[PDB]
DNA sequence: TTAGAGAATTGGAGAGTGTGTTTTTTTTTTTTTTT
DNA sequence: ACACACTCTCCAATTCTCTAA
């Protein structure tokens, strides 16, 4: 309320009648301040690390939550362009230009993989939104991307971008094996396409794509997210299969933790619905599979609170529904199990212990 | 003056601490950005003015 | 000089008005003559030369010596104006 | 409910509740930690108040102000030349009169800083005068040294002024002339205060260094001084309204009042009821055209010496709101107007707007000084055209004037305008004029010897010259009520009257002036009676008024001269 | 160089005069005199100056005029008339 | 560089200084004062050298030697300023009262930082810091006497007394207001939570901007250090000017000037006008910085204050010892103070007495009045000289400038009614106008002696109007508008017109004063040199006597000496007598025949103006201060016909 | 799957270098010689 | 010579990569 050079001083005394000063009015009276501006002082930082180059701006390397502006017709022609394009020419298309790559794979370059992973992706997406809105529209115009052919050739250049480390195909890739996947959930809730399905999801496919969120964790803020989306359908569909235990089992462990967290820190540039998606996987750590030793790390801790406090996440926002709910509950098992064990409080600060003879007791 | 002004040195306390000004100290003036003026203090010229 | 404007420019095609004319000094009255005598003004100092137009009528009022007018004398008798000044009003 | 955000607290209630006894202490001896905490007890109670008696009121409104304390009647007042530097940072209070304010000052509050390359933006607080410029822009791809920069216009300012406060006159050291403090001023109170007022203050008294050169860090040895103000006082119910309307219905009220404005002084009756008719003044008009008309009574007492003359001045000057007292020969024409300084500065009559002019020893300044009263008590407005600077300022103030005649006692073989001896278009300009005489008389001068001598039978006299005058401070209520509230007319009746009185004294010298002045006269005396009308007696007052203030009935109609044994 | 002022039969009323200043190269220097009217054609031109930027507080640039030219008897029938 | 010997060891003159404090006696003298010191009751330690020197010839006559500690600290005054400070805190006693320790903000931040060190363990801060008090010597009295003793003007101090501890003899001229200077400034440490101190003796310094702290270094922590005023350590300041008496400048020169130093308790001990005898130190400014480096070796200089003693004690600074009791008791004890006192009035003077007399009532003066609704009424008394050539006027007139401690003499043709009165002046290069006070308020609360008060000009007397009566002044000028104080008594002495007494005039043709003026002096005296064999054989053996033996003849009568005299009027006048009802009727019925003998002889050759109602206050305060010579509480009819007489004896002149 | 041995990249400590610094009115109160 | 602004340089702290148990 008044001015910069009114301000007295402030004294903060420690247990250990050790004691610190600090400066301002609102210090006076707000020790949640106080704290964090006494440690906001402090000079230094971690210097930090940094995966895509040599091809035109796109998905793959922007942040995409920002359009770009039409005028009204030019919405309406646009529109007209593409819908007649879909209803009239997309098979055809797609159809002739699979069969072509299938029998030249070997000899192509980076951005013709970019080129046609990021033509089906679009299409496919646009038109299952388009028959969400209306009735008018049907799924039936992109039905060529599910035949056989063009299933195992997005599979195959995901394989091989995978294999030789180029991370913007693999990134591509992710982006439209995911879309291959919520077309699949999309025809099953209407006879062949479980028999594709169960070849998608050989044992070898699920080594692949379990494998795939571990290394996240040192990249970009989108290919964790793409990760992430990918994720969220390929447990989806496997639940709706009814194998299940296996597979997700396959799932939890610390380094597919370490990438969730890496990721949700960052949460003032993300989207609503992408938090929602990250709550869903905790609760199927947390609370169904009941493998509760994995989050009980500190940096976990920290988050809630920036998120939870009146600085982050609006007080009206669907986000506080979900994130006040699992955090009571978290505080709740915390303190079973603090009481039964006092040795975690030492525990909280670092990573679980290996060993095998008191490894098995620690988790449990 | 108290900021990198080529060819000229420097010349109620102000503020302190940015970059540009070092040690030195800044303050400020108000004046008004205008966008417009309008006055309120041959004879067929004048005709034509009136209604 | 600062050069900025007295009252006759800024009364230039327009009325000017001195009220108690006969309190001002002489040393100033002689200005205003100049000036009604030319329409236009002069400034030369400093090294700096000016001329300005001044096409400006004047009104003016004054009290009478003694404060009442004496009917035994005339207007130059009652009027401590100086006579060149006194020529050059149309009406009094 | 009247939507305000600052409360006023007379610290002697923090003695009075128990618990806060020791708190009453370490506000003096801690100002900046203890009010920022009763600021925040503040803002907190009021929003508990709405949420726990549930009310309607827009919790984000309350949410959104700043809440104010502001102490006072901290204790006794401090001289301003003890002040000694055992006393920084602690609470003081100070009395005095305002010479200057500078004009406001922008202070900077809160920086905001935008990223050249990727458009980032950041707000920043400023505490102890420093900016906390980010080292890189915050924006964790955009983690780049020397990326941010300040955008000026942007940011967020307050109100700051600069307050010169002088040292009165009943403080300074034998054979010394007074000094002078500054006082800095934020927010709420920046314009409040106008030269010539007398205030009594309440801040914090700091101390500061200052630099050697604006190159570097190097400081001298000695410190600054200010006062730092959190509250500014100057030196209504119905029981009030009450008293005034019962005293009002007195029948011997025209002579109550006018008894009650000078106390101890003896007898000078009319003199006393013209002064009081000035103090209330006539009422002000202005028109779509034809101009505006002044309230403002001038008067002038001419007489013999030893007459108790300036003994009156002193007392209109100390019962009036707003004045001057000033002398003769301590008075140039600039000194008394506006002098230029390029800047403009103000004099004696333009201090003194609203209110009272004392001037003492009139018959001393000379014709040239005297010249420069003409325009300002006629228009009440003062023009000035001089080099950088031409303009017209309001000057709506009473002149009460003193002098001696010439020859320095009152000669009975002269006429009496000759006697005055000031030229026609000045005395002209006067409402009222009083010739006041020392004539011998056993009868009078054994009750003025009485009078004088009773004053040293006690040591600090509990005596006074009559047994029923109103106390000064509601006598100042019913004088500044009756200004503001009432405001008469003129009546058909009195316009007949005024016609007939004013053909009267001029058909036979009553010059235009005599009718506007006794219309103003009337008015005044309307005002005095909280009448909202004027009247054929409030005319006969006025025109018998003027009549016993020249003595005309002494004056011989054909030579001017005063008969002294009808006196 | 030479400072050059409206004529005050230009300039409008109840207005001050305006002023610019003339440079003068080889063949040109002491063509005029003070107190003379004067025409002049030239090349209008302006440059930084760091006390009028210091002075205003904003980029304000100087002017000048460099004068290309400048400007202001009898035959034997005059004499034999 | 190079080194030298020298006479002196400090180890000797530090034993030597702490023996004396703990020895010397009139329990020991400073043991007390330190008590005080540590019981907080005391801010200030006066050294008395005149005690060191009786130590040392009491050290001597017990047969041991002993270092001439007296003249070691006259020789370099500044070094033993430290070395008693060094003594004391050695010495010092604990307190044997209470002190509410708490209070004090150092107690407590010096407490915690070495609970600090004693938690981290499981010189500090510099002395200056925690010093309450000021120290200062006082000279060697000359009548034991040494040049600390003996007064220089200030064109005798040579560029030689540089370090040395002296006496100054002048007038002040000019004395600045009180502003807080640094001695010990006190930091703290955002990040490690630490406090470090500076100290400054230049006049400029550079704040501290770095933790240098080793804990704070060895924990490489870069933290921000902040200035703090709540524990810091102030001074208070003052400067002034003095400068040479004019009397005293040698012809076609202009007179020199010193600047003086005040800190501590000895502030606001100076003021302008003062004639005074100052004693200090003496020591040179030095350069700071860059500038240093090109000013050359020319130093400025300035005087360090220890001490100040005043000429007259001003009639404020009176209170009762036992010491002036015991004098004053010898003039009660004696009787007819009255009459002594008026004789002693300039004794060279021969005859004269009832204007004696007036001029004795003008010192004492009324009593001040003021009254429940805030009229006040004049205390001061006015009085007026008018007489022939060759009568003593201007003699007796600058007699009684030498009695009064505050007073200004000045003459009607040197004088101008602003000059007289109040300037205002656009006195800087910074066209600054400021307000400078005359004559007048010089003598404020004293008496204002105006020779020649005829030959001033018409216009200019009227400037003394206001100043008479009301004992204020009102400007209001260019830039200016205020009133000052000035509560004077007027002295003046004039010739009548034509010079010598004209008998074929009336008196009021003679005395040629307007009537507003002639009213405001309460007693105006016409004094006629008429001839006479007998009385001009007397005034001449008298005169002559005089020129003779540089003494006044005398048989009987001995004057009371000028000391004696200041302090008898200076005790009486603090009496305030009150008036009763018997006294009151008396004077009521003395005033209604002064105005009915007025008007019935405004005609006549015997008329003098008429009587006023300012003749009645005039009777009250000339009785009142008749009753405070006697130092009664009451004023008596006895007081009342003696100041009836005083006035009638005026006019006696008029009848040869 | 851990861990330890070797290589490459970056930060800023701190040392060094050059630099800048002292220093014709126009309006208004007052004294003085001039008509 | 005394605070500053700016440039240059070397050294070790750090993370990344490869190898074998
Ligand atoms: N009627 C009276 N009542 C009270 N005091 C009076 C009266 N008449 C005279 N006096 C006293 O006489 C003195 C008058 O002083 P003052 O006020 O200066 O009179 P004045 O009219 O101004 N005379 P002067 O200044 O010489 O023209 C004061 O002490 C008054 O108290
Ligand atoms: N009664 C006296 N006793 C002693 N000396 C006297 C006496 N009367 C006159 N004188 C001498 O007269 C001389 C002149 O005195 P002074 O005071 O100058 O006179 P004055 O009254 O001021 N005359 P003036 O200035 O011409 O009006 C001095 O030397 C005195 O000693
Ligand atoms: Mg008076
Ligand atoms: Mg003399
Ligand atoms: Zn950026
Ligand atoms: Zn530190």
């Amino acid at each position: 309320a008044r001015h910069s050079r009114f301000g007295g001083l402030l004294s903060i005394q420690t247990p250990d009648k050790t004691r610190l000063t600090v400066s301002g009015s609102q210090a006076l009276v707000d020790e949640k301040i106080a704290l964090q501006k006494l440690d906001d002082s402090k000079k230094w930082n971690k210097r930090i690390i940094k995966a895509a180059e040599g091809l035109p701006n796109s998905l793959l390397n922007s942040q995409t939550g920002k359009a770009i502006f039409f005028t009204e017709s030019n919405g309406k022609h646009f529109k007209e362009f593409i819908n007649n394009f879909i209803d009239s020419g997309f098979n055809i298309l797609l159809h002739s230009v699979t069969n072509y790559f299938t029998t030249e794979q070997d000899r192509m370059v980076t951005l013709e993989q970019v080129e046609y992973l990021l033509f089906f992706a679009w299409f496919v997406k646009y038109q299952l939104l388009r028959s969400k809105i209306d009735n008018s529209a049907d799924i039936k115009q992109v039905s060529e991307a599910l035949k056989e052919v063009t299933f195992i050739l997005v599979s195959s250049l995901l394989r091989s971008a995978y294999d030789l480390k180029n991370w913007t195909v693999t990134h591509a890739g992710m982006i439209a094996f995911n879309e291959l996947l919520n077309l699949v959930s999309r025809t099953k809730a209407a006879t062949d396409i479980e028999f594709i399905v169960s070849r998608l999801f050989s044992d070898e496919r699920i080594q692949l794509l379990s494998n795939l969120p571990k290394i996240g964790s040192k990249y970009s803020l989108q290919f964790m997210k793409s990760c992430i989306e990918l994720t969220h359908s390929v447990l989806k569909v496997l639940e709706q299969y009814s194998n299940f235990q296996k597979v997700q089992a396959n799932y939890m462990t610390e380094p597919v933790i370490e990438t969730y967290i890496n990721f949700l820190e960052r949460f003032r540039e993300l989207e609503d619905d992408s938090i929602k998606k990250v709550f869903s996987f905790f609760h199927r750590v947390f609370v169904q599979a009941k493998e509760q030793a994995l989050l009980f790390r500190f940096d976990l801790i920290i988050l809630l609170r920036e998120m939870l406090s009146p600085d982050g996440l609006d007080r009206m926002s669907r986000s506080r529904k979900y994130v006040s709910q699992f955090s009571d509950y978290f505080l709740a098992r915390l303190k079973k199990r603090l009481k039964k064990s006092p040795a975690w409080f030492v525990g909280l600060l670092f990573p679980p212990l290996h060993n095998s003879e008191v490894g098995f007791y620690q988790r449990y | 003056t108290q900021l990198g002004l080529p060819g000229v040195k420097p010349s109620n306390s102000g503020v302190t601490g940015l970059r540009s000004l070092g040690v030195r100290d800044l303050t400020y003036k108000i004046s008004f950005l205008a966008c417009h003026v309008i006055s309120i203090g041959d004879q067929e010229v004048f005709l034509n003015s009136l209604s | 000089v600062v050069i900025e404007a007295g009252a006759l420019m800024l009364a230039d095609n327009g009325i000017c008005c001195i009220d108690e004319f006969d309190k001002m000094d002489i040393s100033d009255q002689v200005a205003i003559h100049e000036a009604m005598e030319q329409q236009t003004i002069s400034i030369a100092k400093a090294g700096i030369h000016a001329t300005l137009n001044a096409r400006t009528s004047i009104l003016a009022a004054a009290n009478p010596v003694g404060g009442r007018y004496n009917r035994k004398l005339s207007l130059r008798g009652n009027l401590n104006m100086t006579a060149p000044i006194m020529s050059r009003f149309d009406l009094f | 409910e009247l939507g305000t955000s600052n409360l006023n607290l007379d610290a002697r209630n923090l003695l009075a509740y128990k618990q806060t006894e020791d708190l009453y202490h370490q506000l003096l001896n801690y100002p900046q930690e203890v009010i920022s905490i009763m600021d925040q007890t503040i803002k907190d109670c009021m929003v508990s108040l709405i949420v726990d008696n549930n009310l309607d009121y827009d919790l984000d409104e309350i949410e959104t102000k700043f809440y104010k304390v502001r102490p006072y009647n901290v204790g006794s007042c401090k001289g301003m030349r003890e002040l000694n530097p055992n006393d920084i940072d602690k609470l003081i209070n100070l009395k005095g009169l305002v010479l200057r304010s500078t004009p406001v000052i922008p202070d900077m509050k809160v920086a905001f800083f935008k990223c050249n390359v990727c458009d980032h933006t950041m707000a920043v607080e400023i505490d102890r005068g420093v900016i906390q410029e980010p080292a890189r822009c915050e924006r964790i791809d955009c983690n780049e040294p020397n990326s941010m920069s300040l955008i000026h216009n942007r940011c967020s300012f307050a109100d700051k002024q600069v307050i010169k406060l002088q040292e009165t006159p009943d403080f300074v050291p034998d054979g010394q002339t007074p000094h002078s403090i500054s006082l800095c001023v934020y927010d709420e109170l920046v314009d409040s205060c106008r030269a010539g007022d007398r205030i009594e203050v309440t801040g914090t008294f700091r101390s500061i260094p200052i630099r050697a050169n604006s190159r570097q860090r190097v400081l001298k040895s000695l410190y600054k001084t200010y006062v730092d103000v959190v509250h500014v006082k100057k030196v209504i119910t119905d029981q009030d309204l009450a008293k005034i309307r019962e005293v009002a219905a007195r029948e011997d009220l025209y002579s109550l009042l006018a008894r009650s404005i000078a106390p101890s002084i003896y007898e000078l009756e009319d003199v006393k009821k013209g002064i009081l008719l000035q103090l209330f003044g006539g009422t002000n008009k202005t028109f779509t055209k034809g101009g505006r008309y002044r309230g403002d009574i001038n008067i002038l007492l001419c007489g013999d010496p030893s007459t108790s003359k300036s003994q009156i001045l002193q007392y209109v000057h100390k019962i009036t709101p707003r004045g001057v007292y000033t002398s003769g020969k301590g008075s140039s024409a600039v000194g008394l107007t506006a002098y230029i300084t390029l800047v403009l500065e103000s004099g004696a009559l333009v201090l003194s707007d609203g209110g009272v002019c004392c001037i003492d020893e009139f018959d001393k300044m000379s014709d040239s000084t005297r010249s420069v009263l003409h325009e300002v008590m006629e228009q009440q407005t003062i023009s000035i055209a001089k080099a950088g600077i031409i303009t017209t300022l309001n000057a709506r103030s009473s002149i009460l004037a003193s002098a001696n005649p010439i020859g320095s006692r009152y000669n009975p073989n002269l006429p009496v305008t000759e006697n005055i001896d000031l030229p026609p278009p000045l005395l002209s300009r006067f409402d009222l004029v009083y010739l006041v005489l020392d004539k011998v008389d056993e009868k009078n001068d054994r009750e003025l010897a009485k009078h004088l001598t009773n004053l040293y039978l006690e040591d600090k006299p509990e005596h006074i010259s009559q047994d029923d005058v109103l106390p000064v401070e509601f006598l100042t209520m019913y004088i500044s009520y009756a200004k503001e509230h009432i405001h008469p007319i003129i009546t058909e009746a009195a316009k007949t009257e005024l016609v007939r009185a004013y053909v009267g004294m001029r058909k036979m010298t009553a010059t235009t002036r005599q009718l506007e002045s006794m219309i103003r006269l009337a008015e005044a005396h309307a005002k005095m009676k909280l009448k909202n009308v004027v009247e054929l007696e409030d005319v006969q007052e006025a025109v018998r008024l003027i009549r016993s203030a020249i003595k005309d009935y002494a004056t011989d109609p054909k030579t001017g001269k005063i008969d002294m044994n009808l006196v | 160089r030479v400072t050059l002022q409206e004529a005050p039969g230009t300039v409008p009323p109840g207005r001050l005069p305006r002023h610019r200043e003339v440079i003068l190269l080889a063949d040109l220097v002491d063509v005029s005199k003070p107190g003379e009217e004067v025409e002049v054609t030239g090349i209008y031109k302006n440059n930084y100056d760091g006390n009028l930027n210091a002075k205003n507080g904003f980029p304000v640039f100087a002017t000048i005029i460099e004068a290309n030219s400048i400007k202001r008897s009898w035959t034997e029938e005059e004499e034999r008339e | 560089l190079p080194s030298i010997q020298l006479p002196v060891d400090y180890n000797n003159l530090f034993n030597e200084i702490t023996d004396f404090l703990v020895t010397f006696k009139q329990g020991p003298k400073y043991m007390a004062m330190l008590q005080k010191v540590a019981n907080r009751e005391l801010n200030s330690v006066i050294i008395d050298l005149d005690d060191i020197l009786q130590y040392q010839n009491e050290k001597f006559l017990q047969g041991t030697q002993a270092d001439d500690l007296v003249s070691a600290i006259q020789q370099n005054a500044n070094h033993f300023t430290e070395l008693f400070c060094r003594a004391i805190d050695n010495n010092m006693p604990l307190p044997t009262k209470e002190i509410d320790y708490k209070d004090d903000v150092l107690d407590v931040i010096l407490n915690q930082r070495r609970l600090r060190n004693e938690r981290m363990l499981s010189e500090l801060f510099p002395p200056n810091l925690t010093r309450r008090y000021f120290l200062y010597f006082k000279p060697l009295s000359q009548n034991c006497a040494a040049i600390s003793s003996k007064p220089l003007s200030v064109r005798q101090i040579k560029g030689d007394f540089l370090g040395q501890l002296i006496t100054v003899r002048g007038i002040i001229t000019r004395v600045s207001d009180v502003k807080p200077a640094v001695e010990v400034i006190a930091y703290t440490c955002d990040q490690c939570g630490y406090e470090v101190f500076q100290e400054v003796n230049s006049r400029t310094f550079t704040p501290l901007s770095e933790c240098t702290s080793e804990e704070c270094s060895q924990n490489q922590t870069k933290g921000q250090l902040f200035m703090s005023t709540r524990a810091s350590k102030f001074s208070a300041f003052q400067e002034c000017k003095i400068q040479e008496l004019s009397q005293q400048v040698p012809v076609g020169h202009i007179p020199r000037s010193l600047n003086i130093h005040v800190n501590g308790t000895l502030v606001r001990s100076l003021s302008p006008g003062d004639i005074v005898d100052v004693t200090g130190i003496f020591l040179p400014a030095p350069y700071t910085g860059f500038k240093a480096l090109k000013a050359g070796l020319l130093t400025e200089t300035y005087l360090e204050a220890q001490f100040v003693r005043q000429h007259k004690k001003k009639f404020a600074s009176f209170s009762l010892t036992s010491d002036v009791e015991e004098r004053v008791m010898e003039l009660i004890t004696s009787g007819d103070v009255y009459n002594r006192l008026a004789k002693s009035i300039a004794p060279e003077i021969y005859g004269n007495l009832d204007v004696k007399k007036a001029l004795l009532l003008l010192l004492v003066g009324g009593v001040d009045k003021r009254v429940g609704d805030g009229m006040k009424i004049r205390g001061d008394i006015n009085v007026c000289l008018m007489g022939d050539p060759g009568v003593a006027k201007s003699q007796l007139l600058k007699a009684i400038c030498k009695i009064s401690p505050r007073g200004v003499y000045t003459t009607g043709k040197g004088s101008s009614g602003v000059g007289l009165t109040a300037a205002v002046m656009k006195d800087p290069v910074t066209d600054e106008m400021i307000l400078e006070g005359g004559a007048l308020v010089l003598a404020d609360n004293g008496i204002c002696c105006i020779d020649e008060f005829d030959k001033m000009d018409e216009s200019d007397r009227t400037a003394i109007h206001e100043v008479m009566e009301q004992q204020t002044i009102s400007i209001s000028k260019a830039g200016i508008n205020t009133t000052l104080n000035a509560r004077t008594s007027i002295l003046a002495a004039a010739n009548p017109l034509y010079g010598r007494y004209n008998p074929r005039l009336s008196p009021l043709d003679n005395i040629n004063l307007p009537a507003a003026l002639l009213s405001r002096f309460d007693i105006l005296f016409l004094m006629l040199d008429i001839p006479s064999r007998d009385d001009d054989e007397k005034l001449a053996e008298h005169v002559t006597y005089v020129h003779m033996h540089n003494k006044q003849p005398d048989l009987d009568f001995t004057p009371v000496e000028p000391s004696k005299m200041r302090e008898y009027i200076a005790y009486a006048k603090t009496k305030r007598p009150v008036m009763s009802e018997a006294v009151n009727d008396y004077v009521v019925q003395a005033y209604i025949r002064l105005r009915q003998d007025s008007k019935r002889e405004m005609d006549s050759k015997f008329s003098f103006g008429q009587a006023t109602p300012r003749t009645l206050l005039g009777i009250i305060r000339l009785s009142q201060a008749l009753a405070k010579l006697r130092l009664a509480d009451m004023v008596d009819i006895d007081d009342v016909e003696e100041a009836l007489r005083l006035v009638r004896v005026s006019k006696e002149s008029l009848y040869q």
